[PDB]
């Protein structure tokens, strides 16, 4: 019988979204779909969030989820009032029940429907 | 003999829209390396395509009349033993592996031929 | 007597397949036989699985398996919808009755039987 | 038609072993036989093994009478014709990947000398 | 009295060959005897071996023993199937009674006698 | 055919013991007998041994009365048309490198006995 | 004398084809380093082989005729020690060590009977 | 024959050593010995040491009174003929593969030396 978190999961829950995006193009023209679906989640910070040096300084929010939800990397979850991209230190105990990732607050406004 | 692939395009090919075209690239090794001829077919109502097709190796695309580009659809290797009446979505899974070099050595059936050819030429003047 | 942790492994397991590829070439030629065996295992990520950047984005799962049996380098688990190559961090306690490995999922589709 | 295979298993120092757990696997989609199909064979007193294989692709594991894992002898390929008995030794040694191509080279080489030598006489009859 | 881990490591014991190599030489031309026993000893995996990138892929297990005989460097020690050159991370608690060694597959075969 | 080998096994300082057990693990599979094919044949008193061995190619090793693991003897790769009444230490020894040492006491030996009849000539001579 | 080495072709060498070929290249110093010479021996059916050789370092080939190239079976060094009546598979196993530095002094012996010419020359004067 | 060592243990300060247990182990299959064959020894009263050590390539272990490992002093090597009525430490000395080496070089310089000296008496003789 393989532990499963999911009930160790449930307490600290919160609502988000969980979108992804399916890019179209045309005469290589982009256009993003979107999909976006009301999901369980958890948030902690993940790095904790710091200024960068650069021409310009720049920061980006570092957030990761668990859900028992699937997550693939190519997707977003916005929480307060800006999506992160799953791209990092994700793991799948997908036969424990949950999966977890960091996440990165992509600068652009957040992708209601496009 | 040579083949001829007939069916309806369906499934992961796209919808059966009675404009869609495909087109075939043959990988003929003429002198030194190779030859590609290209062809292209189009389609009757309901999707539906019927076409023989020579043997060895082809590369078949796929996209609709009016589109932006073609779809990689991908390789086959054509041989005297595939079937005749098949469709294309099933033959597109009969790809081409690098079987090829153990192929050539069916010259073998060749050699023997031309022996007997031998023989039954000697044996004649009595 | 040396300590087995086996039976500290049956509780975790997991089926899963094991393969392995022996190369045949002929004047350079490449073909691959296949050897594929059902295998006791247990599953967890071993590196989260990050994104990383290049001319295009690029991920590889990581899992690392224990098992009772025997897994040499060359070989490869399956275990969801992607097989794993046994690179890395993996260290044989054969003595001690079972062995593990990092995994890298090949982005090649499983291979079957070839 | 599906091959038997007779032998009497023996230990390096000739006294057969009875408990020999032989372990064969397919791993083709072969007529009447399915990828990673598994089966058993005890060998019975006196240490001799015979059994009907369905042919196909099949590779071969050893249990001796205590074992943790399967030793692993290798992969046999049994088609329409091929020798009815056998012992499993001749079995594996004709009929493996490796070995099969190199027959088959072997083969080849053999018909092309043939065909060559049937050639010239020809000629020099003619 | 100074601490003598020596019974603690009497359980974990397997039998093992020490080989230490007196190389020889005349005008330049390499031959090499052995010295070969058979020593206690305690196996552990060193580094979790890994696959590294080269122009062709290559692996060396690593093991670690320790004993209650002393081991030079300049020694192999073949458990299983293939001699480990005992090269790195050892210590010598040779006053506390025993040492260790971490240990590197020397792919060339192993020295029976030459 | 199969051959057989009688002997006696003398402990290094002149005195036999008679505990030891000697193993035999098949190197590759061949007639009748399969790879990994274990067999152990234990001394008999006086140190003496009398054992059949089949042909083949075959891992040796041997264990005393106090050792605790096997020792790597060496490995031995018998056939026919070797001689039936052969010792064990011989087979291994015609089939294995001739160690460095015992090599080069022999050519001190010869170069010895060649070094004497120079000076013994050179007394003569003189 | 010259050895003549002879076995039918098993084992690791292989299955015993009909047509199997082996290829000798010996590397005999010839004035500054040394010459290669090469010398292909072909087999008679069951495998068999038989074949004298010369003394000194041999590479020997393995391959099969109509096969893509060679397999590496290995060095050897051919002695004035080496039995005579041997297998191939048997003598593939005493390869050639660097204690040839050692054997260049088997000059004594030359230099004794170079020394027991010259006392047997000088003293019939008398 | 297998030679026999006989000789009186001392200490450096003129007392004898009773209780000292010497350890022969071969490292050769040699004939009548094999590898890593090991045996013990014991001197009697006075520090005598004397036992007939069979022949072939064997190192040669101490332990005195009481010692937790075991000394290494060499690793003699034996042959047919060599001196019977030896110490140990004559036997090391002149038996060990430095030593045995460059007691071949000796010997080999000296029996060129004599064959040139006897060919130039030769000459001037003649």
């Amino acid at each position: 019988m393989l532990p499963n978190m999911r009930s160790a999961l449930k307490m600290f829950e919160q609502s988000v979204l969980l979108k992804s995006v399916e890019t179209i193009r045309v005469d290589f023209v982009d256009d993003i779909i979107i999909t976006a679906t009301p999901i369980r989640a958890v948030v902690q910070v993940a790095d904790k969030k710091k200024l960068n040096l650069d021409s310009l300084d720049w920061s980006k929010q570092y957030i990761w989820v668990h859900s028992g939800s699937k997550m693939e990397i190519g997707q977003f979850i916005e929480w307060h009032g800006k999506d992160f991209k799953l791209v990092a230190a994700g793991d799948d105990y997908s036969d424990y029940g949950y999966n977890a990732w960091y996440g990165e607050e992509t600068l652009k406004p957040v992708l209601v429907s496009s | 003999m040579s083949i001829q692939v007939t069916g309806i395009i369906e499934g992961p090919l796209g919808t059966p829209s009675p404009g869609i075209t495909i087109r075939v690239v043959s990988k003929i090794s003429y002198r030194n390396t190779y030859r590609l001829s290209t062809e292209d077919y189009v389609t009757t109502t309901g999707g539906a395509y019927d076409f023989q097709l020579n043997e060895g190796f082809h590369k078949i695309l796929i996209r609709y009349r009016g589109a932006s580009s073609f779809t990689k659809l991908g390789d086959v290797s054509v041989s005297d033993q595939t079937p005749s009446p098949i469709t294309l979505i099933n033959l597109l899974e009969s790809s081409s592996p690098k079987a090829l070099v153990v192929k050539l050595q069916e010259l073998a059936d060749e050699a023997s031929e031309s022996a007997q050819s031998a023989s039954d030429d000697a044996d004649q003047v009595t």
